[PDB]
């Protein structure tokens, strides 16, 4: 499937060399920071779908 | 017949055992897969590459060599390089942690579980060879590895063979520059077993390598795979005689009556010439008289050292090609008109001369120019004792206050084995002086 | 051969998060365990920091521990939290109060059963291992004081493999926490008498570089651990990738700690280069060696011009000549003898790689025991005597269990190792 | 105005590219003849 | 309640040349040259010889 | 007796029976580093999924070399669509996509099967390569699927639609492209075949059409080395049949003239690919291009998987490096002109001297000097199994003319 | 009394006797029972200066062939 | 070889329910008593708990046992619950009151001759029976008391063949009997001389393991008995499956009995793994010794940290290398010295079957018999003393028959036992 092909198609990661990152993470809006361990059992595992 | 076992230690060793074994597979006919062609043979009864390598009975040509190392690092780089195949699977024996420039690692607690299995495979080697003219051991004793585990094989070697001749190539520290702060004490310590259970030492620092290809090679780049190519050379050049057949034929005890006066005294310093860019080699007459004196100048020098400051015991010099005997007796002359270089006067020749038929083979991507005639120095001589000062006062410098003792310590040795080599190692200078001494 | 590194605190979680982020760029490794990578060196030796699964799913050797678990959630949720396995997760019911009493006593004392159970498993899971390498800060109270009863319970199993403890120092200008002295000087003892090369990295200095060295607008906590990471893989980019000159975690220990005691080094990367400044500069052995012996890159807060180098180690990365770099090396002592000592000749150390890092040509990593830093240890143990003086934030060490004479034990070591190193640096031939 | 807190501390160890004399370390002395 | 706003996104693309830029750990090929040996004598001749006499 | 042999999931260890079919399969490009690669992959039809998998051999922590496999494509169930003419029309709307999408069929996965799973998964792959199957084992299958769709599209082998040029990019799951010529663009490329026999490779067909491929060496992500139409014309003018009297003025117009149209009647002859213009100037523009393999299908007649095979075997054993490239050297040494029956029985040639010659016949790279690439190879091959028919001729030919080892050196 | 393991062992065990073959090299993963260290963990008993775990294998003397 | 197994109390009937359910599944046995399996490894062994009628319904050499028919009829109603045979469901007409007296004197006598024709009629029916089997806790009123006097009369009926016994003991977490230390007190002095070996079984080990290790969400008391079924299953792995290294239950009795009263056991399964960790995991035989000799998968409450193992035993399924089998019981040995005891080299007994159990790569039964039993002995004799002194809950027993002489000779049986066990934990050379 067309679709199917996009969803396979990829963007690679650049490479990390240091001093290169400009704090990307500081557009996030929202923080809130998931209770995944202590109440969880699952430890927020990500397994794909059936 | 004609044997010579090569031993590889360290990770110096080990590239420069792999620089040394691309240049002998190229030098006899063997592919980097093992195999030889049926041309690279003049018959049925070609022996060339018995000294070598063995033929099996599938074509492959295993070559008579032990890699040996601490660590994996390098060995799996030659089990992923060219030369997979034709390097026997076993016989490249390496560790899991290395001695970390540590003598006593070396020698007392990891080097001791693996010399057995080291003269293991050393005795599979040599019950294969009906006529080994001895073993030809490449080592650094700058590092941890080539200086403990090689004086342990050093002295098993030297304990269960016998008389058998030990070639001990290995590479000094440098006056001037080192990649460790240890390696004065690993050098001192492994400087006893460089002097007794070694036949004939070597000296390859890299320094005198590194002078020479940015002088002479017209490198800007010059690197350990040079350096290594370059000492695989010099090698091939000397053993090249048994290889070969020549005017003046030697073997090992052929050249070592000649080259040691005395049992004590048998650090011979090494060069070669003419080793020459292929740019520089259209622009000089490399005539033996040329590549002679370039010998018996220090620029051509594997070794720090300077002869003209010290007197000559011993000079033996291999050359390789077109070579005539006048020419060579011609340049013998006017290097003894020369007195810039003095022999010993209790010598008065000094002087061996081994000529053979077959000049040097390139390797491809190499660097040397290859020349049809050339000619390499192996030299005793009483000036040698300059480096062992200079290395026993880094010693004393490092010693003075106990620095970097506490890993030999811990690691299974006593206190005073660092005074017993140090006092060796000036005992030793002191009847280089003595010998060097005027009547 | 196998490294398993353990992070203690915030501070050692985020620094430990980036650093597998930077190996699992290096070695091809998705967020999602599988194998992504480029060249066939990567998997080589992967094995180092990665285990594998039934399904190829490779799983760092990484124990994250920390009292907060706030911080376990930020790092799984992040954007490589995924690479993590779950066991390797410990955490407790309550914070630590930035306290080094509480963490090491009452709340780590109870979490360091299940701590040393996941760590025997993970250090036993691989077939030779080669050290252990825990990150963290000294100022803090989960970080310091646990990981240093972790690092005292791991040399006790295991006294001959060689242990790393990333330590972040902090200072008073970037005092983020009152208790600072107190924690650091309990730390540092420690460090002293139980961890084989400790790393000490200070805040001041890294914000320094992403100043000046780098120039950038607003760098966050992420840029700044990018430089942690970066130096973290390249103490074992010997390991992991082969090269010219290797080297390991012992050679470094050996080649760079002439006395048990003095085993502390100041940090810095090169290349690193400013936003507009790429241009105007070529990467070339020359540079990277002027940018490593350089001060302001130097990552840890003391000035080098003031003490003499012990002993200095280089660790350089990617397809070079080794003529260049020991000329280099060689020469910066040459017209820099002042600034070395003269009583061991060849203070410095060099290996060579023969895989450069992501996108790098070049790269290095400087390992120095300089003897300056006496400064960052007198000046930790000036205030510690201000603080300890007047009782001030001490009733709480006091009531989770400890005695006052602890603090004065660990202040007697760090007097001590002061004047070993005053005593070293002045010392003549 | 608020100023950056930067190290007090100056950059004191300098190399070159080609430093040493004509890219050999030792040059032995010439003795006539 | 006001809804919260969107985490902003970073364009995926922000230098016009990114693609170029190389992301693998071992991006060029080794050099290696080879020159083809020059055949003679010295090629197979001057080499040792074992008989038998037989 | 029965588990002797047996491993920790024979058939009779495990107490469960599974049902799958597994396909061993290699990527088809030009690039002998990618043709040493060895794919293996398995389907599962209760899914109707099926998973690919990469194998290198590489050193362990024992010392010895060992396979360890790296996921080129992960588990999911693919699709393709049910109609190739269709599938542009499907690629517009998402329902019509869904609608026209079936997922593989057992019957897709028979042996000689040329497969496509799309954009790779892997950076190993730079572009959508083709995976020729090279084994199936179905000992353990025990149901066979069937394709829900009315219409089927089933992957076939090359040999078995000819004249077709399977092309990635213009459908997805891989398509058939169908090549028309007619009798005057055949014969003129059999006269330009033959006028490449004749003029740049002298009196030797095989260095003939080797001078055939030298504009046309550089391979692409996606391998298929494409031609231009820069890179026709060229071909043209070595073709070198036309030609004119530098001092005549007419004549050099009419020559220049002729090499034109004749680009331009071997190039439209043949199907082209699709230009792309990406937006960015970072993206590769690819121009209209058709297929060495599709053109020298008819230049130089069809080679079976044999006669391929043996090509790739011979140049893997000449290659030490593990690189795709030959060196000079190694060509020198590897000849066999020596035994040969013109020096030996018929004294026509020397030894030395025919060696140097043949050494003379490969072109210089530019890039590396002395390096034989295995296009060079590839291309010289070419030149063998076009002047010869017998397959067990041409197997002889590649015994014989290397004095090459012949042992099993392949990892798998 | 223990015998002690035999030469040319592939099984390697914690300060024996031990042959110079690579017998280190053969060491497969292994399964470790824990200790119980939070009990021991004490405020009171505390780590003292020059208490550290320092590694030092005995030194024993070894003769050299001259 | 055939083994014909006993389900006393409700504890006993749910368990082999389940156990029953899994040898089902593993024999590809349907509830209507047909085969459906693929193999014809199923069939090869199947008379070991099978036996085939006229018909061809493979009815299960099971006996039910139980006071109480509110068991019986919940087995019946139970998914395979019409595969036992309807005359092996012995019932009485009053409950046991969960009373030992009870359940061993009063109304256990009068089904006991029942009881015991029907397990008669069952050995007849086996070609040549190696083993009677029971499941049952001696926390129980008729699961403890009937079960131990349906063992004693077995012993002296059968005094060549095989007892297996798979007890469930309380603890004071889970305790959910009053009487729980007067039924364990009353029936470890009968186990002790009527039972070859007796593994022990503990619900708050179980509860951990789900928990901790395996984490589930609500982990029903249906798989919890799954899981002490897959070891009740795997016990018999090599005499219901071929191998290369076939160990039956007298081959564990007689290499796991060093003495003949000592012979309380535990088990262990692996891999026990959490389905969210174990895709970051390679399943592999080193790490199953991981598990196995694991304390937190020791699936009875008693660490053997504090114990040394007097022998164990390891029966593998799946197909294997017999020395990747055996460094991982030997090296464990030999690291774990302190914890293993000298005067019996080699404690641990190996075994291999090809046949692992079902949708695993391959599993392994723990059987050890480790000292720290007499933890358990201990505590469960200090609340026996603890009630006893003040004579509670004793009216109950004493008015069903009873003296407080047996009462007093059985506590002094478990105090020798605990001597016992103690004498060669701190025995020397
Ligand atoms: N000629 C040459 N010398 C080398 C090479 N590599 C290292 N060396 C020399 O070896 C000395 C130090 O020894 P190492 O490189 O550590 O090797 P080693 O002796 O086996 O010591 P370990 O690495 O600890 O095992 C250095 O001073 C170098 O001069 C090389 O490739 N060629
Ligand atoms: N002379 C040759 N020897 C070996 N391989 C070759 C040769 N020429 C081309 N190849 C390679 O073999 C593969 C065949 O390509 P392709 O699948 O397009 O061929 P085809 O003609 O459509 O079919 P078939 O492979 O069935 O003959 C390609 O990877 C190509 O680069
Ligand atoms: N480099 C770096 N330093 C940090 C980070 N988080 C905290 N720190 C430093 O750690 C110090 C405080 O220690 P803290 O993190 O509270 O230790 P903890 O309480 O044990 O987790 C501060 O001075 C910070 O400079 C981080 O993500 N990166
Ligand atoms: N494993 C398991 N344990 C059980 C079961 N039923 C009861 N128990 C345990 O046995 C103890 C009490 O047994 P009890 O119900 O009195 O047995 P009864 O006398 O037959 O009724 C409790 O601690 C329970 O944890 C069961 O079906 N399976
Ligand atoms: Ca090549
Ligand atoms: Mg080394």
């Amino acid at each position: 499937a067309y679709a199917q092909s996009q969803k396979m198609q990829k963007e690679f990661r650049l490479p990390m060399v240091p001093g290169l990152s400009c704090g990307e993470e500081m557009m996030r809006r929202n923080y809130d920071r998931s209770q995944i361990h202590g109440v969880r059992l699952d430890c927020a595992t990500v397994i794909a779908g059936v | 017949m004609r044997e010579a076992i090569c031993i590889h230690i360290g990770q110096a060793g080990c590239q420069v055992g792999n620089a040394c074994w691309e240049l002998f597979c190229l030098e006899h006919g063997i592919q980097p897969d093992g195999s030889m062609p049926s041309d690279k043979c003049i018959g049925v009864e070609d022996d060339a590459f018995n000294t070598f390598f063995s033929e099996t009975g599938a074509g492959k040509h295993v070559p008579r060599c032990l890699f040996l190392d601490l660590e994996p690092t390098v060995v799996d780089e030659v089990r992923t390089g060219t030369y997979r195949q034709l390097f026997n699977p076993e016989q490249l024996v390496s560790g899991k942690e290395d001695a970390a420039n540590n003598y006593a690692r070396g020698h007392y607690t990891i080097g001791k579980e693996i010399v057995d299995l080291a003269l293991d495979r050393i005795r599979k080697l040599a019950d294969n060879c009906t006529g080994l003219q001895g073993f030809m051991v490449f080592h650094a004793v700058g590092g941890g590895t080539g200086s403990g585990l090689g004086a342990l094989l050093l002295e098993r070697l030297s304990v269960d063979y016998g008389k058998k001749s030990k070639l001990g190539y290995t590479v000094y520290p440098s006056p001037q520059v080192s990649t460790a702060v240890v390696e004065p004490y690993n050098c001192v310590l492994s400087t006893h077993s460089l002097l007794e259970h070694t036949d004939v030492a070597t000296m390859l620092d890299n320094e005198a390598i590194y002078d020479l290809t940015r002088r002479s090679l017209d490198i800007e780049r010059p690197s350990y795979t040079n350096v290594n190519r370059l000492i695989g050379q010099v090698v091939s050049s000397l053993t090249a005689s048994l290889r070969f057949d020549g005017a003046l034929n030697v073997d090992l005890t052929e050249f070592q009556t000649n080259l040691v006066p005395y049992p004590r005294i048998h650090f011979v310093l090494t060069s070669y010439a003419p080793v020459v860019s292929a740019e520089k080699a259209y622009h000089e007459q490399l005539s033996v008289a040329d590549i002679t004196n370039s010998v018996f100048e220090p620029a051509g020098m594997l070794t720090k050292c300077d002869p003209r400051h010290g007197k000559y015991m011993s000079c033996c010099l291999m050359y390789r090609g077109d070579v005539v005997p006048k020419d060579v007796n011609a340049a013998i002359a006017t290097i003894k008109t020369k007195r810039t270089i003095q022999f010993v006067d209790w010598c008065p020749t000094g002087f061996k001369c081994g000529i053979n038929y077959q000049p040097p083979t390139v390797v491809p991507g190499g660097d040397l120019a290859k020349v049809q005639r050339a000619v390499c120095m192996i030299a005793n001589s009483t000036a040698i004792a300059e480096v062992f000062a200079r290395i026993d006062h880094k010693f004393d410098l490092m010693y003075s206050k106990r620095a970097f003792v506490h890993w030999y310590v811990g690691e299974g040795m006593e206190e005073g084995e660092f005074s017993e080599a140090r006092e060796d190692l000036a005992a030793l200078e002191k009847d280089y002086e003595e010998v060097g001494a005027e009547s | 051969r196998e490294i398993v590194s353990c992070q203690a605190g915030q501070c050692g979680n985020q620094i430990g998060s980036k650093f597998w982020e930077v190996i699992s760029d290096e070695h091809g490794v998705d967020p999602t365990g599988t194998y992504q990578g480029d060249s066939d060196l990567q998997l080589e030796r992967i094995n180092v920091y990665f285990d594998e699964s039934s399904g190829g799913r490779y799983v760092p050797r990484a124990v994250l521990m920390d009292l907060e678990p706030g911080t376990m959630d930020s790092v799984r949720a992040g954007p490589y939290g995924q690479l993590f396995r779950p066991d390797n997760f410990i955490f407790g019911q309550s914070g630590a109060g930035n306290n080094w009493a509480k963490g090491h006593y009452t709340e780590g004392a109870e979490l360091i059963d299940s701590v040393l159970d996941v760590c025997r498993k993970e250090a036993e899971s691989c077939d030779c291992l080669q050290g252990f390498q825990l990150s963290h800060s000294l100022g803090g109270g989960t970080g310091s004081g646990m990981g240093t009863l972790l690092i005292s319970k791991l040399r006790e199993e295991y006294p001959d493999r060689i242990m790393m403890t990333f330590s972040v120092i902090p200072s008073p200008r970037v005092s983020d926490t009152v208790v600072e002295p107190y924690n650091t000087t309990l730390s540092v003892h420690q460090l002293v008498e139980n961890s084989d090369e400790s790393m000490c990295i200070d805040n001041e200095a890294l914000y320094d570089i992403c100043f000046r060295t780098l120039k950038l607008t607003t760098p966050t906590f992420g840029d700044l651990n990018h430089l942690v990471a970066a130096v973290m893989s390249g103490v074992t980019c010997c390991l992991r990738f082969p090269g010219q000159l290797n080297s390991d975690l012992r050679k470094l220990a050996v080649n760079l700690v002439p006395f048990p005691r003095l085993h502390f080094f100041m940090m810095g990367f090169a290349p690193l280069t400013s936003r507009g400044s790429q241009q105007y500069r070529g990467l070339s052995v020359a540079e990277l060696t002027q940018q490593m012996f350089d001060a302001k890159n130097m990552m840890q807060a003391a000035d080098p011009r003031h003490g003499r180098y012990l002993t200095a180690s280089a660790l350089f990365r990617g397809r070079m000549s080794t003529k260049e770099v020991d000329e280099q090396m060689l020469n910066v002592q040459n017209k820099n003898s002042s600034y070395f000592i003269e009583w061991i000749p060849n203070n410095i150390k060099s290996s060579i790689c023969d895989i450069p890092p992501k996108g790098l040509k070049m790269s290095v990593t400087f390992i120095g025991n300089n003897t300056c830093i006496q400064e960052m240890f007198r000046r930790v143990g000036e205030q510690f005597t201000g603080m300890f003086r007047r009782k001030a934030f001490l009733h709480w060490y006091t009531g989770e269990g400890m005695d006052e004479m602890e603090f004065t034990e660990a202040e007697s070591n760090m007097n001590d190792l002061v004047s070993e190193y005053q005593q070293y640096q002045d010392a003549t031939v | 105005p608020v100023k950056p807190n930067n190290v007090p501390r100056q950059t004191a160890m300098f190399t070159r590219k080609d430093p040493l004399k004509r890219s050999l370390f030792s040059e032995y002395p010439y003795m006539p003849e | 309640v006001p809804p919260r706003a969107p985490d902003d996104v970073v364009s995926k693309r922000p230098y016009p040349f990114q693609a170029e830029i190389n992301r693998k750990l071992v991006p060029l090929p080794k050099d290696q040259t080879s020159h083809p040996r020059t055949l003679d004598y010295t090629t197979v001749g001057f080499h040792l010889i074992l008989d038998d006499g037989n | 007796s029965v588990r002797m042999n047996a491993s920790l999931y024979s058939d009779v260890v495990r107490i469960e029976r599974g049902d799958y079919l597994r396909f061993h399969c290699e990527q088809l490009s030009a690039d002998g580093r990618d043709t040493q690669r060895y794919f293996f992959g398995c389907y599962y039809p209760r899914w109707h999924g099926f998973y690919l998998e990469e194998v290198r051999s590489i050193i362990g922590n024992m010392g010895y070399c060992e396979l360890k496999h790296f996921p080129a494509y992960p588990f999911d169930v693919y699709l393709k669509p049910a109609d190739v003419t269709a599938a542009a029309d499907s690629a517009k709307n998402c329902d019509a996509d869904n609608a026209n999408a079936t997922t593989y069929i057992t019957d897709d996965f028979q042996v000689d099967n040329i497969l496509v799973l799309g954009p790779p998964q892997n950076q190993r792959d730079d572009a959508v390569k083709r995976f020729k199957i090279v084994s199936v084992d179905t000992s353990h299958l025990k149901s066979k699927t069937f394709s829900l769709a009315p219409v089927a599209n089933l992957n076939s082998s090359s040999v078995q639609n000819p004249d077709t040029m399977l092309s990635t990019l213009r459908a997805p799951g891989g398509e058939r492209v169908p090549v028309q010529l007619n009798s005057s663009v055949l014969d003129v490329l059999t006269q330009l075949r033959d006028a490449y026999i004749d003029h740049a490779g002298g009196g030797i067909p095989e260095i003939g059409i080797k001078a055939m491929g030298r504009p046309f060496r550089k391979v692409s992500d996606d391998g298929r080395r494409w031609m231009t139409r820069d890179g026709v014309r060229q071909l043209v003018r070595g073709s070198r049949a036309f030609g004119a009297h530098a001092d005549c003025l007419s004549d050099t117009r009419h020559a220049l003239q002729t090499i034109e149209d004749m680009t331009d009647t071997i190039f439209n002859a043949f199907p082209h690919e699709e230009a792309t213009y990406p937006v960015a100037p970072g993206e590769e523009a690819c121009e209209e291009r058709i297929d060495y393999d599709v053109f020298m299908d008819y230049i130089r007649g069809h080679m079976n998987s044999t006669r391929k095979k043996a090509v790739f075997e011979v140049f893997q054993q000449l290659d030490y490096d593990s690189d795709s490239n030959i060196t000079i050297k190694d060509i020198q040494a590897t000849f066999n002109a020596q035994e040969h029956p013109v020096v030996v029985s018929d004294a026509i040639f020397t030894a030395e001297k025919l060696l140097k010659g043949f050494l003379s016949i490969w072109d210089e790279n530019q890039r590396y000097f002395g390096l034989v690439p295995y296009t060079e190879f590839m291309d010289y091959y070419n030149g063998l199994s076009a002047i010869i028919e017998d397959d067990a001729v041409f197997l002889g030919i590649l015994k014989t003319t290397w004095k090459v080892p012949n042992w099993t050196i392949k990892f798998v | 009394a223990e015998p002690g393991k035999p030469s040319y062992s592939t099984f390697f065990e914690k300060a024996k006797e031990y042959d110079g073959t690579n017998v280190r090299f053969f060491k497969q993963r292994e399964a470790v029972i824990g200790k119980n260290v939070g009990d021991t963990v004490d405020p009171q008993k505390y780590l003292k200066k020059g208490d550290g775990i320092r590694y030092i294998v005995p030194a024993t003397h070894e003769e050299k062939v001259y």
